[PDB]
């Protein structure tokens, strides 16, 4: 099956350096543009950096810009990223995350286990999770909610949000994509609905597995941002 | 003798068919439409170009969605297009470049292929690893493939020119059913609206109606007076439009069991490739191997207006399921979709 | 020859069922085919060409 | 630009997928593309020997040059409705054996399979589709002509022959009966080799006769004939 | 009423340069098929010699009528430059299609997979006109400003150059006589080649015979195209070398006249060479007849 097994992690002093390696197996790595997202203690996500496929475009976040570079070895079928004048801000759980585009792809549907980092010692757009959490019980509806700064909505009449759940203890795994898609292995009971700067993830039938947290993400123009999260819990 | 007196049985009850359809002749096409408006002048500019093949084209498909298109070219590839963007989606790489015809499937998920291997191949468009796969190979023809049509994604049916035509399970790789009675090649399927008949023409001058469950030719369309190259189904299902090589376009009706019009013109030579109906049927669009494709009012048959603007043979058309736009494919290397 | 015999047969019983078809005046099929051209007619973009706002190939 | 950031990724990926197409283009553009056509046992099979349900291809390289062959023999179909496929083949290769002047087709008693081949050469030799596409012509089991010629005159097949029953003349006149099949032959060449199946010059044969057919269509383009 | 029949003269060769080129060029636009590597290139040497024809003969002719230039050294400096600009580059653009020819016949794969390729086409064309310019234009302009200039007694067009043997050595050496060796190697070699297959294909009838006539019509061609194009360049190239040398004794000024419109000529010739062969276009003009 497809795996992308991250490696290189432990513990470094600030102002030195760690390489970070992702190793691919399973799918035609070439094809597909690769993301780094890195999870702090604090379990909010935030995006690292991009490389496409052939390499042919390079995005950074404004933080790790200039202190960090991402690169590709599509023989070796390999992502890197060498991190350079490490902080403790630094510190997190580093995600590969796998990203293909055409009409009617859906990206950012498999990610990598991770590694930890430890360091020892206004344009963008932002989203807001108004819910911190919500008590659940199995067989309850579910109503979670995201608010953009600006409308996600685009000329090509495609509202660029995306729905992650992340169970404990699991990597991110994409529910709903460009707002009302369902994600391949999804169950049906999770939907999107929205319009403009406002969206709802509906859930029913709640189960166990269900519960975790949720994380709405814009893709209209990079940095490529979430929101903090929505907790069930119960 | 009992085959003396079996082909004089057969020639009484061709005797008996013809009877009952020029029974059925009160009056045709061309005097009940009189006092039906002709459509005027139609003109389409070309809004996209679509470049990339290095070779002629033989076949395009248009998905359901009307978005996007499946070409094959004698370079061994198939491309996905995104029609709005001129966009390459895929790109698939064939194992012969011996492609005469492509099939795009309803859902989406499958594209199918063959010619001069007497196969036809099924690729994958939805997969894990990325990449497109060949899901399945169907084999047992032992001519040629001239045509692929998708019913649902378990099943296709195929004609070859081997003279028959047969219905495939795409789960088990075989054949189902086989229709026979045509003599020659058969060059052209198309299917009933409703996926439960369909039509095959072929080098008989002939076309045969065939039940898609019950595996049998229904009734048998003649009066071409050369090979069938390509047919239609009318929009409704009650109806099929024939073009040959005599230049001729012909409209025939599944329920007077009869031709009920010819369209023709004094000034055209060349043979037919193609033929596409409108999303109301009223227009008929048919392409020609004088590089030029020509719209016809199909219940007039007068020539409603022409494209233009291919540097070869015009090889295939087609018409989006919402009637929005004209693709044309031809042997110059280029897709062009008119509006 | 057998053979020919058996392929008679079948072209005479092809025939036979053929034979037997319902079929229908040309006059009502024809004013059958008209009906379904005008139902339609305002549903299609190529007869009846569009704002170029609701063309997508604009 | 207005377009979206997955809009503007999707393009890259357009582009790529062009680029890829044109290599493989450029590679294309390099082969030899050949077409055998032979009657029954004409000794097409030797020839494919030699050179290394559906079309069958070959390929093989010769001196930096990469040949394709395709055998599309066995198609029982209308050669019409599918020889244009080949409209842009380098040249033709055609097997017609030697030893065949003196036998007849199994489905038809007094049909000389020698007049069969030569109806079959000429159906492909005057094509529309064809009309600047040379012939290579393969005379094949030549010893078995010459161990046949000395019993069998070719008066059999050919009645208005007035030669010697030697290889040396019977060969050449079966030779010149398949040339002056060429109706263009102001436009099209036939390259002739009798051959047998001890045969290794059959590869430089078909290297050097394409060599000429490239050159002579390059410079046909260049103004120059 | 002489000084009529040469203006009369004149006339013709500046209609019949305008025309021929016109010609070729409405066949390039009006046949979409003829879109090759050389097709281009034949294209590239008709519109140097067009523009031979529109310009530089009209403007020449009140001189070579009054014995002044009235237009001042704005105008001569224009003049001056276009003329040598267009009559070199038509010179490489002989040389240009001599090369591909011979490419055709040693790299015969390579060509035919790359002939249908444009991009590399107009490198090519931009390169003449690149180089043509540099060969010259720099030294018609930036040559006053070095020493002075002058030299002009009062409006004759000249550079100021062409007293100096030297200079002329260096640029003739560039502009005729290296290209003419490389023009007549190239044919030479296609010759070569040609007869080298033929006969090796008869040693190996009408055809036989209708091959053999066909090398010897190529061959007459050929041979055509390096004597034309040395009769026209070899005598001004050599009589102004010469003129310098003798600094400005030795030549007639008539036989100097006669020398400098001879180039114009072979501009005219021109298009009946190279693109009235082509038989692509050839079928174009039929065409648009
Ligand atoms: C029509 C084309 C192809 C060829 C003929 C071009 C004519 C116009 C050319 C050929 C040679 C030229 C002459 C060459 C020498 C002289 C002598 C000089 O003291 C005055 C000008 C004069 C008399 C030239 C004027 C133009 C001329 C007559
Ligand atoms: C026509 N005759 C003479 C000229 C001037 C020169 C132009 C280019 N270099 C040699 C000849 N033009």
């Amino acid at each position: 099956d497809v795996q992308l097994v991250e490696s290189g992690g432990g513990l470094v002093q600030p102002g030195g350096s760690r390489k970070l390696s992702c190793s691919a197996s399973g799918f035609a790595f070439s094809s597909f543009g690769m993301h780094w997202v890195r999870q702090a203690p604090e379990k909010g996500l935030e995006w690292v950096a991009y490389i496409s496929s052939g390499s042919g475009t390079i995005y950074y976040a404004d933080t790790v810009k200039g202190r960090f570079t991402i690169s590709r070895d599509d023989p070796k079928n390999t992502l890197f990223l060498q991190m350079t004048s490490l902080r403790s801000e630094d510190t997190a759980m580093y995600y590969c995350v796998r990203s293909i585009y055409y009409y009617g792809s859906s990206p950012f549907d498999f990610w990598g286990q991770g590694t930890t980092l430890t360091v020892s010692s206004g344009s963008d757009i932002v989203m807001t999770q108004a819910t911190s959490s919500v008590p659940v019980t199995p067989g309850e509806s579910v109503s979670i909610s995201c608010r953009s700064s600006k409308s996600l909505l685009h000329s090509n009449g495609n509202t660029y949000l995306y729905w992650f759940l992340q169970r404990p203890g699991q990597s991110p795994q994409l529910l709903i994509y460009r707002m009302s898609n369902l994600a391949s292995g999804v169950p049906d009971r999770f939907s999107g609905s929205g319009s403009g700067t406002a969206f709802t993830l509906t859930i029913s039938r709640l189960e166990a597995e269900d519960v975790g947290v949720y994380y709405c993400m814009q893709h209209l123009e990079y940095p490529l941002t979430f929101g903090a999260g929505t907790k069930l819990e119960l | 003798s009992e085959l003396d007196q079996l082909r004089q049985e057969a020639e009484q009850l061709k005797n008996q068919i013809r009877d009952a359809r020029k029974a059925c002749a009160d009056a045709t096409l061309s005097q009940i439409t009189n006092n039906i408006d002709p459509v005027g002048r139609i003109q389409m500019r070309t809004r996209r170009t679509l470049r990339g093949h290095l070779a002629k084209i033989y076949a395009m498909h248009w998905g359901t969605d009307s978005r996007l298109l499946v070409s094959a070219s004698q370079d061994g590839k198939l491309i996905i297009w995104d029609s709005y963007t001129t966009n390459k989606v895929h790109a698939i790489p064939l194992r012969s470049s011996w492609v005469m015809t492509c099939a795009y499937a309803p859902s989406g998920n499958y594209v199918a292929c063959g010619g001069l291997d007497n196969i036809c191949s099924i690729y994958n468009l939805k997969t894990r690893e990325g990449n497109v796969r060949v899901s399945r190979e169907l084999a047992g023809h032992t001519g040629y493939l001239s045509c692929c049509r998708f019913l649902d994604d378990n099943q296709i049916v195929t004609s070859s020119g081997d003279t028959t035509c047969a219905l495939w399970d795409i789960e088990t790789g075989q054949q189902t059913t086989t229709f026979t009675g045509h003599t020659g090649d058969v060059m052209s399927l198309s299917l009933a609206p409703d996926t439960r008949l369909f039509v095959s023409g072929a080098c008989d001058a002939s076309a045969k109606l065939w039940d898609v469950r019950e595996g049998m030719c229904r009734q048998t369309f003649t009066g071409h007076e050369s090979d069938i190259n390509a047919i239609c189904f009318f929009p409704n299902g009650n109806a099929f439009a024939t073009g040959s090589d005599d230049a001729t376009c012909r409209l025939f009706d599944l329920r007077a069991d009869q031709e009920l019009m010819t369209y023709s013109h004094d000034n055209i030579i060349c043979g037919i490739t193609s033929v596409s109906f409108s999303k109301s049927g009223r227009l008929l669009l048919a392409g020609y191997d004088d590089f030029n494709c020509n719209v016809w009012d199909a219940l007039k048959a007068d020539r409603a207006g022409v494209l233009a603007g291919h540097d070869n043979r015009v090889s295939c058309l087609g018409v989006t399921d919402d009637g929005m736009a004209v693709a044309t494919g031809s042997w110059d290397s280029f897709l062009k979709i008119w509006n | 020859n057998t053979a020919s015999i058996a392929q008679a047969r079948k072209l005479v019983e092809q025939l036979k069922m053929e034979a037997n078809i319902d079929r229908i005046k040309v006059s009502k099929a024809a004013a059958d085919l008209m009906a379904y051209c005008e139902a339609h007619a305002k549903e299609d973009p190529l007869l009846t060409p569009v704002p170029a706002s609701e063309n997508p190939f604009r | 630009c207005t377009l979206s950031a997955e809009d503007k990724a999707a393009v890259e990926r357009s582009k790529m997928i062009d680029r890829n197409l044109r290599e493989d283009g450029e590679k294309a553009a390099r082969e030899v593309k050949l077409l055998l056509l032979g009657a029954g046992e004409s000794g097409k099979n030797t020839i494919v020997k030699q050179m290394k349900t559906g079309i069958v291809e070959t390929h093989f390289t010769f001196k930096d040059l990469h040949f394709k062959m395709f055998d599309v023999g066995a198609q029982r179909s209308e050669r019409k409705k599918w020889i244009h496929c080949f409209e842009g083949v380098t040249a033709i290769i055609f097997c017609v054996a030697l030893s065949d002047y003196d036998l007849v087709l199994a489905e038809d008693e007094e049909m000389n399979r020698m007049h069969a081949s030569m109806k079959l050469f000429d159906s492909i030799c005057n094509n529309k589709w064809f009309t600047d596409t040379s012939i290579i012509l393969f005379l094949n089991k030549k010893d078995l002509f010459e161990e046949k010629i000395k019993k069998s005159p070719l008066t059999i097949c050919y009645p208005e022959y007035a030669g010697s029953n030697t290889y040396e003349e019977a060969a050449a006149y079966i030779q010149c009966q398949f040339e002056d099949l060429n109706k263009r032959k102001d436009t099209k060449e036939i390259y002739t080799h009798f051959t047998c199946s001890t045969d290794t010059k059959n590869v430089q044969f078909v290297f050097d006769a394409v060599t000429d057919v490239i050159i002579k269509n390059n410079l046909k383009d260049c103004g120059l004939f | 009423a002489w000084t009529a029949v040469l203006a009369a003269l004149m006339a013709l060769l500046i209609v019949a340069t305008v025309l021929g080129n016109a010609l070729v060029m409405l066949a390039f636009v009006a046949d979409s098929s003829l879109r090759t590597q050389n097709n281009f290139f034949l294209l590239n040497l008709a519109i140097s010699d067009f523009l031979v024809g529109a310009f530089c003969i009209p403007l020449y002719v009140p001189y070579v009528l009054t014995g002044r230039w009235t237009f001042g050294r704005g105008l001569c400096k224009l003049w001056l430059v276009v003329d040598y600009l267009l009559c070199t580059s038509s010179a490489f653009n002989i040389v240009l299609i001599s090369y591909d020819r011979f490419l055709s016949v040693t790299r015969a794969v390579s060509y035919r997979a790359q002939q249908g390729d444009t991009r590399r086409a107009v490198r090519k064309m931009l390169l003449v006109w690149v180089l043509a310019f540099l060969l010259y234009g720099p030294a018609i302009l930036s040559w006053e400003y070095l020493s002075g200039g002058s030299s002009i007694p009062e409006g004759h067009c000249y550079a100021e150059f062409f007293y100096n043997w030297y200079f002329l050595i260096t640029a003739s050496t560039l502009e005729f006589f290296t290209p003419f060796l490389s023009v007549t190697f190239f044919n030479l070699s296609i010759y070569l080649n040609i007869q080298r297959r033929t006969r090796l294909r008869l040693d190996g009838s009408f055809t036989q015979r209708f091959r053999l006539s066909r090398d010897r019509k190529v061959a007459k061609s050929l041979a055509v195209i390096v004597s034309i194009f040395g009769l026209c360049w070899a005598p001004y190239t050599l009589l102004m070398i010469i003129r310098a040398a003798c600094h400005g004794h030795c030549v007639p000024d008539y036989w100097y006249e006669t020398s400098f419109w001879l180039l114009w000529a072979n501009s005219a010739v021109n298009p009946v060479l190279y693109p009235l062969c082509h038989h692509s276009f050839r079928r174009a003009f039929t065409k648009l007849l």
